[PDB]
């Protein structure tokens, strides 16, 4: 776990249990001049490519690559379900560019083998504004791995991103890595409860029977907020107050811009529900005030564990806000923690409604922010995975994850990653 | 991340 590291050895990263006194940039400033304006070495046979996403054929490649490679053999029935719109949303945050969009296609067959992707954010990390890159997206097909091809693409993407002059990137990972700033859980709000015990996404307790299982997951069929309108372009100025506001409790933030805010909450019009992906909502009240917002995506799962279904529905919870505390001066205050409790409950009970209503059949949340105090009460469960949040070419001291010592939630004092990625 | 995780 600690030296088993023969890539990450040598890259600018904060190293296990070290004991980071002054926050900053790890390697010596350089500039984008004395860093080679031509991409690394590639296996003989294989060769790089950029992914259009305003390009047909190159979004159809990378999606059935992930599609195809993205389980690890723990096979419950699933493949993940990576759709034009899903990709259409995630890769073009405003800044974005075919080239940050790598992949390596074999130089003859044409076929992509490998991906990695990186898109531009400003990220706030204790106060220090951080110009950077957000990696996601990294897959290599099955009869490609454990040969080490992962280092290279990372040091592809670095490269064309220092050639940028962009020297940091934030990036998450389930395995423990050199590094991570802070770690949270998934937790699981089943929506279809018979469908996931179905499909095998869930147990089924022997003294709290089937019945008991569906009658305790059991939730309304509309929202009970009053105000509970839906995100407009409209809403924008108002709520980017609330949200920057909102967001500013945390160490750890992408420092959004009215653009990349209006991006991410506000998908494509006219989707089918059967193919939309974000989903934003705002409490307005009669005052015309904005008071909420809420927002979850979708990214389904294929199946062929069930012989009734074919796909799984999954919502993530994403970015939220609420002004609930915005009379206190301390966050934790024991009455601070009052008011924004019951409203994130409320809210996030709304947003689970909205969920299924949706077709989703599973919520998952992360312990990070503070759905460390909805979680248990609306009643998430915590489930294998675990999340590490890492910052390339960049020391800082760890932020509270959401977890307790023994990986239970801890409503004392939350989460402080004020980041969720996709 | 990966994501959809499990549990018993
Ligand atoms: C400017 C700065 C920009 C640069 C930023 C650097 C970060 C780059 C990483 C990007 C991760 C973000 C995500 O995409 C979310 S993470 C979710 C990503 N997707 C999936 O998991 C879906 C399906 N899974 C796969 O396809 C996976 O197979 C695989 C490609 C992730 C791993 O491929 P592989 O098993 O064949 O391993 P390898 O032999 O090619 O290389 C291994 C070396 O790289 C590191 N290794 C293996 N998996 C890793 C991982 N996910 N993240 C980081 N390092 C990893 C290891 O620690 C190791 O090196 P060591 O010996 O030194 O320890
Ligand atoms: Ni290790
Ligand atoms: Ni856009």
């Amino acid at each position: 776990a600690m030296k088993d590291h023969k890539f990450w050895r040598t890259q600018p990263v904060k190293d296990f249990d070290e004991k980071v006194v002054e926050e900053g940039p790890i390697d010596k400033p350089k500039t984008p001049e004395d860093i080679s304006d031509k991409p690394l070495p590639l296996l003989s046979s294989f060769e790089w490519c950029s992914i259009d996403v305003d390009n047909k054929k190159q979004l159809e490649d990378v999606f059935v690559l992930l599609n195809e490679n993205y389980v690890e053999d723990r096979d419950a029935g699933f493949r993940f379900n990576y759709t034009k719109e899903f990709f259409n949303w995630a890769l073009k945050s405003p800044g974005w560019k075919k080239d940050w969009h790598i992949g390596v296609r074999v130089k003859e067959t044409q076929k992509l083998v490998a991906f990695i992707s990186a898109i531009p954010v400003t990220l706030g990390v204790r106060g220090k504004q951080v110009p950077s890159v957000e990696i996601n997206f990294l897959c290599v097909h099955k009869q490609l791995r454990s040969k080490r091809l992962t280092p290279v693409l990372i040091k592809e993407i670095t490269r064309r991103v220092n050639k940028c002059d962009i020297w940091h990137a934030l990036y998450t990972a389930g395995i423990v890595l050199p590094a991570p700033v802070s770690t949270c859980r998934y937790t699981h709000r089943p929506l279809n409860w018979k469908k996931l015990y179905e499909v095998d996404f869930t147990g089924l307790p022997d003294g709290h029977t089937e019945e008991d299982m569906i009658a305790e997951n059991a939730l309304p069929a509309k929202t009970k907020t009053a105000g509970l309108r839906k995100l407009k372009k409209e809403d924008i100025d108002q709520v980017f107050e609330l949200f920057k506001r909102y967001q500013s409790r945390f160490e750890l933030i992408q420092i959004f811009t009215k653009e990349e805010f209006e991006h991410n909450f506000i998908g494509e019009e006219s989707l089918p529900l059967d193919k939309q992906v974000i989903f934003s909502y705002v409490v307005e009240q009669p005052d015309g005030k904005i008071t909420d917002f809420f927002s979850f995506y979708s990214l389904p799962f294929t199946i062929l564990n069930n012989t009734k279904y074919k796909d799984l529905g999954i919502g993530y919870l994403y970015y939220y806000a609420t002004d609930a505390d915005f009379q206190f001066k301390d966050r934790f205050d024991p009455k601070a923690t009052k008011a924004l409790k019951t409203r994130l409950c409320e809210l996030i009970y709304d947003a689970c409604i909205l969920a299924k209503n949706a077709n989703m059949d599973v919520f998952n949340a992360l312990t990070s922010q503070d759905n460390t105090l909805f979680l248990d009460d609306l009643k998430f469960g915590p489930g294998d995975g675990f999340l590490n949040f890492y910052l390339f070419n960049y020391r800082a001291k760890p932020i509270t994850g959401g977890l307790n010592p023994d990986n239970s939630n801890d409503i004392k004092r939350r989460s402080n990653v004020g980041v969720v990625m996709l | 991340g990966l994501y959809a995780s499990k549990l018993a």
